[PDB]
């Protein structure tokens, strides 16, 4: 049982050559005090004689003074032992992967605008800026600028919408005369290397490195980045044989490194510094820069709706040492082109790393040719379809040819909770309400501290610890969870059904109430025709049955709603839970069945023959209460904290106490 | 990481196939045995302590041996026997005549001191259990039972009173008393004994030859419960075959003539083909007991086993004998 | 990524039969065959039952 051993594994989890380890001074002396002892020159001198002792005592002080220099450098010297972050990037940058500066809040708009000139084609030139208030705050909009040129066909009726996508900040372009001996610094903070583009005289060069990088451009066009230890970015390009080497495709051969400069190739670069990570979820937009003859009659948010979405995107801290540290090793491991699934993990982690807290690369053995991806928008659970499309194509750049990237947000276990938390009034002068605003931070803290990381077993209580930890003037804290999944088809279970991975109490399997259109007719004075009647139902589990099974009981039905079949009967069992309706309609059918041990849950509404369309809503939320304390996750099913988008899943009651 | 073994029986098994494999004429091996090299190893070769040069295996080495080859002799399967090392109860000359180790195999009636019983051929017993007092091969253990429970060998202290007796299943001089117990195998009839047996190695009967008489071999008595069995050689686990051959001057007078320095080295050959005047003529395997190497096709048949000795000098009217034992 | 694969497994076994096999030792014998067809003459007597 557990782990038997033969002298197994190696050297803890990770190398500590540990001659380097800083020890306690006294011990350091204690070691060294021995050192001077046994020294052939004198075996006589007693060190515990306080006279020599303090003298030797001093040697250690310097020796300790000097050691942490010698030791820390090693931690520094070796990535993943590097304690300095600007260290970490260096080896990472060296490994062929860099962390980036905060990455502009980005979005798309379509806007319908009439040109006053009625020309066939207007362009939106790159660099028109728009304003967006951050969510719920109009005090200031966040400026953001047209990413690139875009033109639009004038539709007939003369009004036509262009569409374009938007990153946040201001276009900031600077020309520089290049010179042989000189650094090329941008001292700009809020810079992000991903929105950095430049022009040598004329044509654009790309840092090969995550811009294009496979095109006929022959690599003569190129340059690099680097991070000044200061925190500002300096430019770099390869000098001399800037292409691979020698003769290559040219018949004349000789040597070209470019950028002599003398004055040649005056370098003009163009970039956006940004306020980002603060701008996420900026919904209200403005058209903040006018053009000749173009007038936006409407700017309408979010083409191709998710439908659940927020304003902009992006931003970023930028920096985290933990996600960055090991990571580049995989990029150090992998080549540029992404090949391995985790190579697709780490590669995706490069670009939209600030978009994605966690990305799950996997194959679905069913569909080959598709790279199946489960990622965290980290602002939310759902990358807007353009993002999905966006990184996809960009990702798709690095990939095996027949392979296709396929990104889907996996299903998400939802933890539906009412919280009961007590505090002493007197104990806190601070505004009660804001306390709730406090805890509501510290709740996701645990998540971000834990749950999204591994998507392992989830501890309710352990979560409640930190929210307990919040005010310390909180007297007590309580909560109750309802494990919640969302369902895409009310009508038919997914083939495999649905499983909780987690034991639930019998009969504690619930669902959402929802109306149902019933063909029967309603008329009321002044109402007139009134279509027909519709009432609501919900999905009900019957009791546990022997062999841990249950049959899915449909919501209550009025008489004549469902054509009665000799096969299908009103379940009309004693047990099954029932909502209380004004109808008193007692017709209940089995639409399907479950078993509690397997946690697998199936039904089909084809069973009851009831028409899909006589239901109004396509998706229903799923309610259940796991009998077990902690929540287990397996695959693609992860508990997560999104309160803002889905507050009804998170509720907190506040108990004032004197 | 796995562990695996071959049973000692498979040694026996190889033999039985191999024994089956000597054919008469067709499509089964025929065996010739050859001697040659009048030529002197070196002037010393005669002297005491002389060891001929270690033989060489090669198409070259073959040729040379095939070159010098004086004479050739066939082998009939009836000259092939399974054998195990002979050990007799009570023989003074050799150590511990009276001290037997578990599973040792004991011959009885072989000799007057041996002989318990007149009017019966040799007997073959195996000794199941040995006296309790004794010595362990592992110096750490003073108990036979503990020595053996661990599996180290045990040497018993107490000698056997009498060589075992009775056809029955373990005898063993178990009831009245003794340290030894005895299991019976079969009895060897006298004629085969005298002619086959080398005082080091008794001859063990073939299963087929066993199929003929269970009685003449005394095996008829027992119990097999498989019906015929006869696989007895498995029980003794003989891994060793004895080739017997007979050289005579008469077939090869030329090498027999007075003054020959004799043949240095010996070689056996399997399935050679006759000489033919016309190479397109169909090949012929070799029936007759001896062939001048001439009467045999060059290089025909395969020689498995090559041999080199200090010179031995044959002489006419002398009769020389060869025995060879393969341990599979 | 993007591909599954199917896996059949196999094994081999590497075993020395032959090292055990050898020739132990070869012996021979010296005999005087009684064919009749002889006179005595050289010497006499000697071995006497």
């Amino acid at each position: 049982a557990n782990t038997p051993v033969n002298y197994q594994l190696t050297r803890t989890a990770n190398a500590i050559p540990e001659i380097f380890v800083g020890g306690t001074f006294a011990e350091i002396k204690q070691n060294l005090i021995e050192w001077l002892n046994g020294q052939n020159e004198f075996l006589d001198y007693d060190f515990e004689g306080s006279r020599l002792n303090v003298l030797c005592d001093l040697l250690a002080y310097n020796t300790l003074y000097i050691q942490q220099f010698g030791n820390a450098a090693v931690y520094e010297s070796f990535m993943r032992t590097a304690n300095l972050r600007s260290s970490v990037v260096q080896a990472a940058q060296d490994n062929g992967y860099l962390p980036t500066s905060k990455s502009a809040a980005q979005t798309e708009i379509m806007l319908t605008c009439t040109d006053a000139l009625n020309r066939n084609y207007i362009t939106i030139p790159r660099g028109t800026r728009f304003l967006a208030y951050a969510k719920d705050t109009s005090v200031n909009p966040y400026n953001f600028v047209s990413r690139e040129d875009v033109i639009a066909i004038r539709d007939k009726n003369n009004q036509y919408f262009p569409r374009l996508k938007l990153a946040q900040g201001r276009i900031v372009r600077t020309e520089i005369i290049y010179d042989k001996l000189t650094p090329i610094i941008i001292y700009d903070k809020n810079i992000d290397r991903n929105q950095v583009k430049l022009y040598v005289d004329g044509a654009e060069w790309i840092n090969w490195t995550r811009k294009s990088m496979v095109h006929a451009g022959s690599t003569s066009t190129i340059y690099y980045m680097r991070e000044t230890i200061d925190g500002n970015t300096e430019f770099y390009f390869g000098e001399g044989e800037i292409s691979v080497n020698a003769s290559e495709g040219a018949l004349t051969a000789n040597y070209i490194g470019g950028l002599k400069p003398t004055q040649n190739s005056t370098i003009v670069i163009e970039y956006i510094s940004t306020n980002g990570a603060d701008a996420n979820g900026a919904v209200g937009f403005s058209y903040a820069d006018t053009l000749t003859n173009i007038t936006v009659i409407n700017i309408n948010e979010n083409p191709n709706d998710d439908p659940d979405f927020v304003g902009a995107d992006g931003g970023g801290d930028p920096e985290d040492i933990e996600r960055i540290r090991e990571l580049g090793t995989i990029k150090r491991e992998t080549q540029q082109r992404c090949v391995t699934a985790t190579d697709y993990d780490t590669f995706v982690s490069e670009r939209f790393g600030s978009i994605i807290q966690a990305v799950q690369t996997f194959t679905d053995s069913t569909k080959p040719g598709y790279a199946f991806i489960a990622a965290k928008p980290k602002s939310g659970l759902y990358l807007t379809t353009v993002q999905r499309e966006d990184i996809k194509n960009y990702l798709k750049d690095y990939n095996l040819a027949p392979i296709t990237p396929s990104i889907i947000s996996p299903n998400y276990l939802f933890i539906k909770t009412n919280l009961k938390v007590t505090y002493a009034l007197n104990k806190l002068q601070e505004s009660e309400q804001w306390l709730e605003g406090q805890i509501i931070d510290k709740i996701d803290r645990y998540y971000t501290e834990d749950v999204e990381i591994f998507n392992s077993s989830f501890a309710k209580s352990k979560m409640l610890t930190y929210v307990d930890d919040a005010d310390h003037s909180v007297i007590g804290s309580s909560a109750t969870i309802q494990m919640v999944r969302e369902v895409q088809n009310f009508y038919k279970t997914p083939e495999a059904g649905i499983k909780y991975n987690n034991q639930i109490k019998d009969r504690s399997m619930e669902s959402n109430t929802f109306s149902f259109n019933s063909g029967r007719k309603v008329v009321n004075p002044d109402t007139g025709l009134e279509e027909d009647v519709l009432y609501d139902v919900r999905i009900v589990s019957t009791d546990r049955d022997s062999k841990g099974i249950g049959k899915v009981i449909i919501g209550p039905f009025a008489s004549g709603d469902v054509t009665e079949n000799e096969n299908i009967q009103p379940y009309t069992g004693n047990d099954f839970n029932k909502l209380a309706n004004s109808d008193g309609r007692d017709k209940y059918y089995v639409i399907g069945e479950i078993n509690y041990p397997a946690d697998v849950i199936y039904w089909n509404i084809a069973k009851i023959n009831l028409t899909s369309e006589k239901f109004e809503v396509q998706t229903i939320e799923l309610y259940s209460d796991p009998t077990d304390d902690v929540i287990f996750t397996r695959d693609g099913s992860l508990i997560v904290f999104e309160n803002d988008l889905r507050p009804q899943y998170l509720t907190i009651d506040l108990e004032p106490i004197s | 990481i796995y562990r695996a073994i071959v049973t000692s029986k498979f040694r026996t098994e190889k033999m039985l196939n191999f024994y089956n494999s000597i054919g008469s004429g067709p499509d089964k091996n025929t065996i010739f045995i050859t001697f040659g090299r009048s030529e002197p190893w070196s002037s010393n070769e005669n002297e005491v302590g002389f060891a001929p040069p270690y033989p060489t295996d090669s198409v070259l080495g073959v040729t040379d041996m095939w070159t010098h080859m004086m004479g050739t002799v066939k082998v009939l399967p009836s000259m092939l026997d399974a054998v195990i090392p002979r050990r007799d109860w009570g023989d003074t000359r050799y150590p511990d005549p009276y001290t037997f180790r578990i599973n040792d195999i004991v011959v009885c009636n072989s000799a007057p001191y041996n002989a318990t019983e007149s009017g019966a051929g040799w007997l073959v017993y195996r000794c199941l259990d040995v006296p309790d007092t004794g010595m362990c091969s592992i110096a750490s253990l003073t108990d036979k039972d503990e020595c053996l429970k661990l599996g180290g060998k045990w040497t018993p202290s107490a000698r056997s009173m009498t060589p075992p007796e009775g056809r029955g299943d373990a005898e063993g001089t178990i009831e009245p008393g003794d340290g030894y117990v005895w299991e019976y195998l079969f009895e060897i009839p006298p004629d085969v004994s005298i002619n086959r047996c080398t005082n080091e190695y008794i001859v063990v009967p073939w299963p087929e030859e066993l199929k003929e008489d269970p009685t003449r071999w005394g095996y008829e008595d027992n119990l097999t419960w498989q019906q015929d069995d006869f696989g007895l050689i498995y029980r003794v686990k003989a891994n060793t075959i004895r080739f017997k051959a007979y050289l005579d001057s008469v077939y090869f007078p030329e090498a027999a003539l007075p003054g020959n320095k004799g043949f240095r080295q010996i070689s056996i050959i399997t399935n050679p083909l006759e000489a033919k005047a016309h190479p397109n003529d169909p090949n012929v395997k070799a029936e007759k007991d001896y062939y001048d190497p001439e009467d045999l096709m060059r290089h025909s048949g395969e020689m498995i086993y090559m041999e080199n000795r200090p010179p031995i000098i044959m002489a006419m009217d002398q009769t020389e004998e060869i025995n060879i034992l393969f341990t599979f | 990524v993007g591909f599954g694969f199917i896996a059949i497994t196999l094994l081999t076994m590497f075993i020395n039969v032959g090292l055990t096999l050898k020739h132990t030792e070869t012996i021979i014998n010296k005999y005087k065959n009684y064919k009749w067809d002889s006179g005595l003459p050289t010497e006499y007597a000697d071995r006497i039952a």
